[PDB]
DNA sequence: TCGTGCTGAGTGATATCTGCTTTGGGTGGGTGGGTGGGTTGAGGCAAT
DNA sequence: AGCAGATATCACTCAGCACGA
C-alpha cells in the first residue's frame, strides 16, 4: 500500500531523472559536453507536475527524497543551466566580434528549458518550516531533506566556481532588457523567482538536532549533534564561501544595480520584499565590530599569553607531588568539631580546604531552564540565539569585499528600501506573521547600527543614509510592533522590537549631539517615544527578562542603559513634555527586586560577556547604589559571591579594566554595608532574606531611618 | 639535462672500453686484467627464455685465484661498496643458512620455516664469497644448482619450495698449496671440482 | 505499463545516477537491464571461431553435472565494457545477477536441471590485475582481487546455515529465515512484532545446508622479498570449492577482500582496525606451473570438445610417436635416447589389480647418467613444466620424511598428524630428483617403498596409516669422478645399490665425446637456439601468432596442445593387451638375463621384463589406442635392448651389439 | 503590585527490583586467542 | 555475593488563578 506506492514513485521519478538526459561520451572531446534528451523540456515539465501533485496537495515531503536521491539537480539541472549560460556568453563574444554574427539555434526553447530549470531549483531550494500541523511524513523526513538542501548549495556553490548564479542574472537581465511599463506579469515573477532563488542560496544552513524524550536521557548521555551530511564540511557552506562565489560572479553587482533604480524604473511591489529578506539573511549573523578591528600573529602571542595567565592561576589548584602521596588534612570548625580533607593544597591553605569542603558535596538544586526550539516557530538562526561572541571568521579580501557591498548599498537605496517597506507594511500590518515582523525590525537595527559604527569610524560617511529611521511612520510601526508583540506575549518579536529600539534610541543620542536646532524636530520625536505607556513597558521589560534566555536580557540591559541615557541628558538639556517628564520618577521606577535580580542573572555569565556589558551592568548599579541612594536593594548574597567569583585571583585577569570597575564598585559597596552592619545588627539577619514588605518596620529596613 | 650531456660525451670517447677498464677499484694497483673482468661482470648479459620455459643463464660467474696478500679481497669489497644489490660472505659461514637457503622451526607448534641465504640475499645482485675453498659439503652441492638453474630446491619435513637465486657469483680462493704452483695445473692447485669449474665463466 | 518492468538501455545504462555503484545496481529497472545484458553476451559471443563458446561450455557443465560455470574476464570487458566495470568495482550483486542469468542460460539447454543443482555459480578466470599480499590496502576493500599464495593451513568441510530461522523466547513468534553471511554472523535485535529487547532461541523446520571450508593463504616464497616475514590471509571457500586447494600447494584466489569488526583484534591493538578476509571466487593451481602462466583459464591441462576432436585427428596418424618424441624439449639439439625415455615416463603404463590379490606398478622411472654439460637439468625442468602434477627436489635439499610423509604436532589441537611430501604431492605425476648421486644415504633409502609399491607406511607417534604414491620419478645423477669411465662396468661407474638400479625401468647414459661433426652441428643449434630466444626478437593476436611462428620451426606439434594431449591421453586412455609374441619377450629375457649375469652389469630382473609390458603400453597409449600393437611392443623392445647394449663396457659393447641385432 | 493557598501536569530523581558471571579448568569450547595464565614429558625433526 | 540496567512510584518546580490590599 503506502510502501510499495513509495516503490512506484521512486522508480518512476528513476525513470524520469535518466530520461531527462546526460553527458555524450562519444564525443573526443573532454570534459564531455552535457547533451540534453529528446524530451527534456517534457520531462521537467512533469517533474513540476509531479511536485505540484504529491509534495504539497498530498502534504507530504517523499518526492523531493525521490528526487534528492537519484541526483537529479547536481547532475542534469545545474550543467543544463551552466551550458546555456557559457553559450550565451560565446554568443554575446560573437556580437561583440560582429554584431551580426549569429550561433544559436532553438533559442526560444533553450529559454523556456532554462527558465523551467531555475522554477525547479527554487522549488527544490525553497526553506523548508516544521507547524505542529504539520503531516508525520513531513516531521518525520525534516532531518535528511535539509541535509539534502545542505548538499545542494554546497554543489551550487562550488561547480564551475558557481556559474549557475551567472545564469540566474542573465535570466534577470532578459526581463531588465524591458521597459517597466512594457513589463508583464510574468517578467516580474521571472524577477521574483531569480530574487528568491538568490535568497534560498543564502539562507540554507544545519538544522537542529531532535531527540525523543519520552525516556529519561541514558547513562550514555549525548555523544555528538551532528546534522551535517558525510562528505559536506562548514568551510563549503559557510557565509565566506558565499561571499566569494557572489563576488566572483557579479551578484552583489546586479543585486545593487536592482536596490540603485528602485521604486523608479521597477514595479516595487514585487521587488522590495525580496530585497530585505535577502539583506536579512546577507546581515543576521554578522557582527558589526568585527568589520572594524602578520596582525594573526600578534593576536596569537596576545591570546596564548592570556592563556599562559590562566593556566599560571590554574597552577595553584595542583599538587607537585602526584596523587597518591596521601595527606590527610583535619580542620577545626568554630565549635570543637574536626572535618576531614584531602589534599596539599588542603594542608597548606584554608580558602582550599573550604573550596573543596563545598565542591565535594553530591547533592544539587534542580534547575529548571524554558527552552524554545526556533525550528518550532519557523525562524532561522539568527542573532537572538546565536551565543554571544560566536563570530563568522572573514578572510581579508572576502571581508573587504563585503564592506564594499554594504556601504555602497547603505549610500544608495538603504532610505528608499526602508521607506517602501515601511509603507508597505504599515498598509498590511495585521497580516504579519512573526517571521516578517523578526525579519523587518532586524534588517533595520542591523542597518542602523552598521551606519552608526561607520560614522565613528570615518567622520565622511554620515547619519543622513539612514536618517529614513527617523521619520515618524517607521517610528510608530516599530513601536506599534513591540508593543503589540509584548501585549501578546511573543517574546521572539519582542525581543526582535528589543533590539530595533535600542538601536533608534542610539541614533537618537547621536542626532541630538549633531545639532540642537536641527534637532528640534527631533525633540519633538523624543517627546512622542517617551509616552507614559512606553515608560511603562521599558520599565516593565526588564522585570520580565529574568525569566527568559540570556540574550534576552542583556537586550534588556541594553535598551535600559539607552533609555536611562537619553532620559537624563534631555533632562539636563532641557525641559520634556510628553504630561512632563519627570526623571526622578522614572528613576524610581527603575528601582525594584526583579531588575536588581535580572541584573545579578546577567552578570553570574561573566566568563562569556564582554567588557561592554560589564560597563553597562555597574553604571546602572552606580545609578542605584550612589545616585538613588537605594541600596537595600543590594545588600544581598547574590552579589557578594558574585563579587568574590569577580575578584577572586581565577575569576577575572588582573591587566582590565572591568577588574578597575568591579574593585571600585566592591570598596563602596563594602564601606556602606560595614556602615550599615555597624549600626543595625539586624542587617546579619536580613541579607540572607529578600525584603520585608511591612509598613511598620519597612522603611526602617529600607533606609535604617 | 646536464648529466644527458656527460652521457653523450662519454659514449662519444674513442678509449671509452679502455677508460672504463682503468676506472674499476682505483686502489688496487697493476691489476688490469682481473678490473675488466669485474666490468663485464657488472654489465653481464641478456637473459632469455626459450619457447618452451627453458631459461638460459646470462649472468657472468668470476673466479679469481692468488697467493696470500695479492688484493684478492680488495676486489670483491670493491664490489660490494658498488653494485646496486650484493652480499659479502665467506664459504665458512656462521649461520645455519649459509649460502644457501635452510629450514628453522620455532620450537613446537610452529612449523618449519625459510631463512634466507647469501645467495637469496643478493638476488639479481652480485655475491661475493671470501673463501670459496672452504664452503661446506651441504652448500658445495647445493651451489650446483644455484649457478646453473638460478634456483634453490628444498623438500624437508612439511615444507617445499622454488627460492630465485638469480646471482653472479665473484668469488676468491687460494691455492691448495701454500702458494700457487706454477708447475701443476690450474685443476691441481684448485679443490674445486669439474662440475663447479665449468660453471664459473673466467678465471 | 508497470514502472517495475521498464528497462534502460546499455549507454543510460553506463549513466550513474546513484550515491553508489551498489545501489544502481540493486535499483529494479537497472537490475534488469543488467541481468539482459549478461543473457545476451552469454548466448550470443563467438570466438575468433565463430562459435558460442559459453553454449559449448553450458553442455559441458550439464554433462558432468556441474555446478559451476567458468566465464572468461577478458571476454566480458571486450563484448559488455561497463558489465565488466561494475563486476571489478561491485562483486557481489553483480555475481548474484551473473549466477541467477546462467541457471537461465543453462536451463535453456537442459530444461529439468534444477532437479540436480539448484543454482549455478559463475567463476571469474583471468581478472587483469594481479596482487600481492603486501599489496592489500583500504581502497581494495569490497572489490573484486586476485592474489597468489602458498596453503599453510586447511579446516575441515563443514555444513554451514543457508538460512537462518529465529523465534522468540517470550512471544513465541518465529521470523521468516535470513540470509547468511559467509563472513560473520545474522542477529536479530528487534522484533517486527513482539518488540523485544530479549534474545531469539535460533530455530527451524527445515534448513538448507552449505559446505564451508577456510584456508590460510600465505606468501609464497618465490613472491616474498629475501629475508622476510610472508604475509597472509584467511580464504573462506564455499559450497562447490571446498577441497579444490591442499595444504603446501601454490594457488591463485580470485575473491571478494572484505572486512568485519573484531573485538579482540581492536582490544589487542588499542585502535578501531577492521579484521579483514577473502570470500573465494575462483582457484588456479598454481603449483608447478610457473612456465605455463602465459596461458589462460583456471586450469591449462583441461580440454574442449574441439580440442578433442583435434586429439583424435593428430593421433589417427602414422607417425605420431616420432612427432611426440621429437617435440620433447625442442630447444635441446639431441640426445634421442634421452627425449624417447622422458616420453614414455611422462605417458606412464597402466596400473594393473589381478583378481584384487596381484598390485602391478604402473609408472615409468628414468635414470639420466651423464656428463657434466650434456642438458639434463633443462630436461627436468621441461618434463616439470609439461606434467600435469610435477615437483621437482635437489640432492641434499630433500630429506628422508620430505619425501614421503612427516609427522607433526597440530599447533590448534595439540595432537599428532600427518603431513605428506614430495612424493604425495606428485600422486599421478612425476616428482624430478637432481643431483641424485649427491643425495644421503637415508634420503636415498626413503624412496625403496615408494617407487615399487606406489604406496607410503608410516608408523610413528602411534599413527598406523598407509598413503598412495603412484608417481613417477626421473633422476639426474653424475657418475663417480665427475666423468664417466667407458671402459670400466656400469657398476663401477656409480655409486648407486642393486635395488635402487633396479627400480629404475630406464637408464640413458650421456657421454661428452669431441667430434667435430658432432660438436659443429651442436654449436650451430645453440647458436640458432639463442637467436631465436632474444627478447628483443589485435595486439594480443598478433603476439600469439609471432610465437606461434617461432614455435614452429623446432617443434611440430604445439606445446600447450602437447600438455592437453599428454592429459586426454593419461586420463582416458587404458591400453590392453591381447595379441603378441610371448616367445619373443620370454627369449629376450632369458637373452638379457644370461647377457647380464657378468659380474658388475646393469642388473636385470623381473622388473625389467615388467618395464617392456609398461613402455610397450605407453607407447600404445601415445597413440590414443585402446590395444597395444606388435609394432608397440617391438619399440619397446628396441628401446630396453638399446639401454642395455649401450650400458656395457667398450670391449664388449661390439659383441653385445653383434649378438642383438636380431630384436633391435 | 504582595500573600496565601488551591490546582496541576509536567519534569524530573532517587529509592527501588531483574539478570548475569565470575573462579580458573577442561563437569564452557578450538569459527574467543597463544603476547591473559597453565608447562613438564615424550616425541619427531633438522642441523650437526 | 556483587554489579549494571531498568522499571515505576516518589516529590518538587514553575505555572496561574481567586480575594484584598
Ligand atoms: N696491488 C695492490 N695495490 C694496493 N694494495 C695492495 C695490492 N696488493 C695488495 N695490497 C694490499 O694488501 C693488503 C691485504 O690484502 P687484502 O686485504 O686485499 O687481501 P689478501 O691478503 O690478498 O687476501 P686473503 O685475505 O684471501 O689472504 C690490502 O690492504 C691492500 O692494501
Ligand atoms: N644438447 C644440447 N642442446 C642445446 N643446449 C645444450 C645442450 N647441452 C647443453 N646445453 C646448454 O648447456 C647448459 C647445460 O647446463 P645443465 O644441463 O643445466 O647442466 P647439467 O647437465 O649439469 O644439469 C644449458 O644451459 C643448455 O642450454
Ligand atoms: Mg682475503
Ligand atoms: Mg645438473
Ligand atoms: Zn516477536
Amino acid at each position: 500500500a503506502a510502501d510499495f506506492s513509495l516503490t512506484v514513485l521512486r522508480a518512476r521519478i528513476a525513470l524520469l531523472a535518466t530520461a531527462i538526459g546526460g553527458p555524450d561520451y562519444t564525443s573526443q572531446i573532454d570534459p564531455p559536453p552535457y547533451k540534453l534528451g529528446d524530451d527534456c523540456l517534457a520531462c521537467l515539465k512533469d517533474l513540476k507536475r509531479w511536485f505540484k501533485l504529491v509534495d504539497d496537495q498530498q502534504k507530504r515531503w517523499d518526492v523531493a527524497m525521490a528526487v534528492a536521491e537519484y541526483r537529479i539537480l547536481t547532475d542534469d539541472l545545474l550543467p543544463i543551466l551552466i551550458d546555456w549560460e557559457n553559450k550565451c556568453s560565446l554568443a554575446a563574444k560573437l556580437a561583440k566580434n560582429n554584431p551580426d554574427h549569429e550561433e544559436f539555434r532553438n533559442k526560444a526553447y533553450y529559454d523556456k528549458i532554462a527558465l523551467n530549470c531555475l522554477q525547479l531549483l527554487v522549488l527544490m531550494t525553497w526553506p523548508l518550516i516544521v507547524t505542529e500541523q504539520s503531516s508525520s511524513n513531513q516531521i518525520t523526513l525534516y532531518g535528511e531533506l535539509k541535509k539534502h538542501q545542505l548538499v545542494y548549495k554546497k554543489t551550487i556553490l562550488s561547480m564551475e566556481s558557481g556559474k549557475v548564479l551567472r545564469a540566474a542574472i542573465r535570466l534577470a537581465l532578459d526581463v531588465i532588457k524591458i521597459d517597466r511599463l512594457s513589463r508583464t506579469p510574468r517578467d516580474n515573477m521571472v524577477l521574483k523567482l531569480v530574487l528568491n532563488f538568490f535568497r534560498n542560496v543564502i539562507a540554507i544552513e544545519p538544522g537542529e538536532f531532535t531527540i525523543n524524550t519520552k525516556k529519561s536521557m541514558p547513562k550514555k548521555g549525548i555523544t555528538s549533534i551532528d546534522t551535517l551530511p558525510p562528505n559536506v564540511s562548514m568551510d563549503d557552506i559557510s557565509l565566506n564561501t558565499v561571499i566569494s562565489s557572489f563576488h566572483k560572479n557579479k551578484v552583489f553587482g546586479f543585486l545593487l544595480t536592482l536596490t540603485s533604480s528602485l521604486s523608479k524604473e521597477f514595479d516595487q511591489d514585487f521587488i522590495n520584499i525580496p530585497l530585505l529578506e535577502i539583506m536579512f539573511y546577507f546581515t543576521k549573523d554578522v557582527n558589526q565590530e568585527l568589520l572594524f578591528p602578520t596582525s594573526a600573529g600578534f593576536e596569537l602571542s596576545k591570546l596564548l599569553q592570556k592563556e599562559h595567565q590562566m593556566r599560571k592561576n590554574v597552577i595553584k589548584h595542583t599538587s607537585a607531588r602526584h596523587s597518591r602521596f596521601g595527606g590527610l588534612l583535619s580542620i577545626q570548625t568554630p565549635d570543637k568539631t574536626r572535618l576531614t580533607v584531602s589534599g596539599s593544597q588542603a594542608l597548606v591553605d584554608e580558602k582550599i580546604a573550604l573550596q573543596k569542603l563545598d565542591d565535594s558535596k553530591k547533592w544539587n538544586k534542580r534547575i529548571i531552564k524554558k527552552h524554545q526550539s526556533v525550528a518550532a516557530e519557523g525562524l532561522p538562526n539568527s542573532l537572538l540565539n546565536s551565543q554571544t561572541g560566536k563570530a563568522i571568521f572573514f578572510t581579508e579580501s572576502n571581508g573587504k569585499h563585503f564592506k564594499e557591498f554594504i556601504n555602497n548599498f547603505i549610500d544608495s537605496g538603504f532610505n528608499i528600501l526602508l521607506h517602501s517597506v515601511t509603507n508597505y507594511f504599515t498598509t498590511e500590518q495585521d497580516r504579519m506573521v512573526t517571521l516578517e515582523q523578526v525579519e523587518y525590525l532586524l534588517f533595520f537595527a542591523w542597518f542602523v547600527k552598521y551606519q552608526l559604527l561607520r560614522s565613528k569610524i570615518d567622520n565622511s560617511a554620515d547619519i543622513k543614509q539612514v536618517s529614513e529611521a527617523l521619520k515618524e511612520v517607521t517610528f510608530i510601526l516599530v513601536s506599534s510592533l513591540l508593543r503589540s508583540a509584548y501585549d501578546l506575549k511573543n517574546w521572539t518579536v519582542t525581543h526582535a522590537g528589543m533590539i530595533a529600539f535600542n538601536e533608534l534610541l542610539n541614533l537618537v543620542s547621536r542626532t541630538k549631539a549633531a545639532q540642537e536646532e536641527d534637532s528640534t524636530d527631533i525633540e519633538f520625536i523624543v517627546s512622542r517615544l517617551f509616552s507614559d505607556e512606553r515608560i511603562q513597558l521599558l520599565s516593565n521589560l526588564p522585570k520580565i527578562g529574568s525569566k527568559y534566555s540570556l540574550q534576552f536580557m542583556k537586550s534588556c540591559i541594553e535598551l535600559t542603559h539607552s533609555v536611562l541615557k537619553v532620559l537624563e541628558q534631555y533632562s539636563d538639556d532641557k525641559t520634556l513634555v510628553i504630561i512632563e517628564v519627570n526623571f526622578q520618577k522614572v528613576q524610581a521606577n527603575y528601582m525594584t527586586e526583579p531588575v536588581i535580580e535580572t541584573y545579578i542573572n546577567f552578570l553570574e555569565r561573566f566568563r562569556e560577556l564582554e567588557d561592554d556589558s560589564i560597563k553597562k551592568v555597574f553604571s546602572f548599579f552606580h545609578r542605584v547604589f550612589v545616585q538613588a541612594k537605594e541600596q537595600a536593594l543590594l545588600f544581598r548574597f547574590d552579589l557578594i559571591i558574585l563579587l568574590r567569583e569577580m575578584l577572586s585571583p581565577d575569576g577575572l585577569d588582573r591587566m582590565s579594566r572591568s577588574r578597575k570597575y568591579v574593585s571600585q564598585f566592591s570598596d563602596y559597596f563594602l564601606a556602606r554595608l560595614k556602615k550599615r552592619l555597624k549600626k543595625s545588627p539586624a542587617w546579619f539577619v536580613g541579607l540572607l532574606f529578600p525584603p520585608l514588605h511591612n509598613s511598620e518596620v519597612g522603611f526602617y529596613q529600607r533606609y535604617g531611618e | 639535462s646536464d648529466e644527458i650531456n656527460e652521457l653523450k660525451e662519454m659514449v662519444k670517447d674513442e678509449h671509452i672500453y679502455d677508460k672504463l677498464v682503468r676506472s674499476i677499484a682505483p686502489a688496487v694497483f697493476g691489476h688490469e686484467a682481473v678490473k675488466k673482468g669485474i666490468l663485464l661482470q657488472m654489465l653481464g648479459g641478456v637473459h632469455k627464455s626459450t619457447v618452451e620455459g627453458i631459461k638460459l643463464r646470462g649472468d657472468i660467474n668470476i673466479c679469481v685465484v692468488g697467493d696470500p696478500s695479492t688484493s684478492k679481497s680488495q676486489f670483491l669489497k670493491y664490489v660490494v661498496g658498488f653494485a646496486p644489490r650484493s652480499v659479502y660472505t665467506s664459504g665458512k659461514a656462521s649461520s645455519a643458512a649459509g649460502l644457501t637457503a635452510a629450514v628453522v622451526r620455532d620450537e613446537e607448534g610452529g612449523d618449519y620455516t625459510i631463512e634466507a641465504g647469501a645467495l637469496m640475499l643478493a638476488d639479481n645482485g652480485i655475491c661475493c664469497i671470501d673463501e670459496f675453498d672452504k664452503m661446506d659439503i651441504s652448500d658445495q652441492v647445493a651451489i650446483h644448482e644455484a649457478m646453473e638453474q638460478q634456483t634453490i630446491s628444498i623438500a624437508k619435513a612439511g615444507i617445499h619450495a622454488t627460492l630465485n637465486a638469480r646471482t653472479s657469483i665473484l668469488a676468491a680462493a687460494n691455492p691448495v698449496g701454500g702458494r700457487y704452483n706454477r708447475k701443476l695445473s690450474l685443476r691441481g692447485n684448485l679443490n674445486m671440482t669439474a662440475p663447479i669449474m665449468s660453471r664459473f665463466d673466467l678465471f | 505499463i508497470d514502472p517495475l518492468r521498464e528497462e534502460l538501455t546499455l549507454e543510460s545504462l553506463s549513466n550513474v545516477k546513484a550515491n553508489s555503484y551498489s545501489e544502481w545496481i540493486t535499483q529494479p529497472n537497472v537490475s534488469r537491464t543488467i541481468a539482459r545484458e549478461l543473457k545476451s553476451f552469454l548466448l550470443e559471443y563467438t570466438d575468433e571461431t565463430g562459435r558460442s563458446v559459453y553454449g559449448a561450455r553450458i553442455r559441458t557443465l550439464g554433462e558432468m553435472n556441474s555446478e559451476s560455470l567458468e566465464v572468461n574476464y577478458r571476454h566480458l570487458a571486450e563484448s559488455k565494457a561497463i558489465l565488466a566495470l561494475f563486476l571489478a568495482k561491485c562483486p557481489e550483486e553483480m555475481l548474484k545477477i551473473f549466477d541467477l542469468v546462467a541457471m537461465e542460460a543453462t536451463e535453456l539447454h537442459y530444461p529439468d536441471y534444477a532437479r540436480i543443482h539448484s543454482e549455478i555459480h559463475v567463476r571469474i578466470s583471468d581478472f587483469p590485475t594481479i596482487y600481492s599480499l603486501r599489496e592489500l590496502r583500504e581502497s581494495n576493500l569490497s572489490s573484486l582481487v586476485r592474489v597468489t599464495g602458498v596453503v599453510t593451513r586447511r579446516t575441515g568441510v563443514f555444513p554451514q546455515l543457508k538460512y537462518v530461522k529465529f523465534n522468540c523466547l517470550k512471544c513465541g513468534s518465529i521470523l521468516g529465515p535470513f540470509f547468511q553471511d559467509s563472513n560473520e554472523e545474522i542477529r536479530i535485535s528487534f522484533c517486527t512484532n513482539c518488540k523485544s529487547k530479549g534474545p531469539f532461541r535460533v530455530n527451524g523446520e527445515k534448513t538448507v545446508y552449505r559446505n564451508y571450508q577456510r584456508v590460510t593463504l600465505q606468501e609464497a616464497p618465490g613472491t616474498v622479498p629475501p629475508g622476510r616475514l610472508p604475509r597472509h590471509r584467511e580464504v573462506i571457500l564455499l559450497a562447490d570449492l571446498v577441497d579444490v586447494s591442499k595444504p603446501g600447494e601454490e594457488v591463485e584466489v580470485t575473491g571478494i577482500y572484505k572486512n568485519n569488526y573484531d573485538g579482540n583484534l581492536n582490544a589487542k591493538n588499542g585502535f578501531p582496525v577492521f579484521a579483514t578476509i577473502i570470500e573465494a571466487n575462483s582457484i588456479k593451481r598454481r603449483e608447478g606451473n610457473t612456465a605455463n602462466e602465459g596461458e589462460e583459464g583456471l586450469d591449462v591441462f583441461s580440454w574442449t570438445e574441439e580440442e578433442e576432436r583435434e586429439f583424435r585427428k593428430i593421433s589417427r596418424d602414422r607417425g605420431i610417436i616420432d612427432k611426440i618424441i621429437s617435440s620433447m624439449a625442442p630447444s635441446i639439439y639431441g640426445h634421442r635416447d634421452i627425449k624417447t625415455a622422458v616420453a614414455c615416463s611422462l605417458f606412464g603404463g597402466v596400473p594393473k589389480n589381478v583378481n584384487g590379490k596381484h598390485s602391478i606398478r604402473g609408472d615409468i622411472n628414468v635414470l639420466l647418467l651423464g656428463d657434466p654439460g650434456t642438458a639434463k637439468s633443462q630436461i627436468l625442468k621441461y618434463v616439470e613444466k609439461t606434467a600435469h602434477r610435477a615437483v621437482f627436489a635437489t640432492g641434499q635439499g630433500a630429506s628422508a620424511v620430505g619425501l614421503t610423509a612427516s609427522v607433526r604436532k597440530d599447533p590448534i589441537t595439540k595432537e599428532w598428524t600427518l603431513e605428506g611430501g614430495a612424493l604425495v604431492l606428485a600422486d599421478k605425476g612425476v616428482c624430478l630428483i637432481d643431483e641424485f648421486d649427491k643425495m644421503n644415504d637415508q634420503d636415498r633409502t626413503s624412496i625403496h617403498e615408494a617407487m615399487e609399491q606406489q604406496s607410503i607406511s608410516i608408523s610413528k607417534a602411534g599413527i598406523v596409516t598407509t598413503l598412495q604414491a603412484r608417481c613417477s620419478i626421473i633422476a639426474a645423477a653424475n657418475p663417480n669422478g665427475g666423468r664417466y669411465n667407458s671402459t670400466l662396468p656400469l657398476a663401477q661407474n656409480v655409486s648407486l645399490t642393486e635395488p635402487i638400479l633396479s627400480r629404475f625401468d630406464i637408464l640413458c647414459v650421456v657421454r661428452d665425446l669431441v667430434d667435430e661433426e658432432a660438436d659443429e652441428r651442436l654449436a650451430t643449434f645453440v647458436v640458432d637456439s639463442h637467436v631465436r630466444s632474444h627478447p628483443e626478437n589485435n595486439a594480443r593476436q598478433r603476439r600469439l601468432q609471432r610465437q606461434r611462428k617461432k614455435e614452429e620451426e623446432i617443434s611440430p606439434i604445439p606445446q600447450e596442445l602437447l600438455m592437453k594431449y599428454i592429459h586426454y591421453a593419461r586420463t582416458k586412455i587404458y591400453p590392453k593387451l591381447h595379441q603378441m609374441d610371448m616367445d619373443k619377450v620370454s627369449r629376450v629375457y632369458a637373452d638379457l638375463r644370461r647377457e647380464s649375469i657378468s659380474t658388475g652389469s646393469f642388473p636385470i630382473t623381473v622388473r625389467h621384463l615388467e618395464s617392456i609390458l609398461r613402455i610397450a603400453e605407453s607407447f600404445a597409449k601415445m597413440r590414443l589406442s585402446e590395444f597395444v600393437s606388435s609394432y608397440d611392443l617391438d619399440r619397446a623392445i628396441k628401446v630396453v635392448v638399446d639401454s642395455f647394449v649401450d650400458a656395457q663396457k667398450v670391449s664388449v659393447r661390439r659383441q653385445l651389439r653383434r649378438s642383438f641385432a636380431i630384436y633391435t
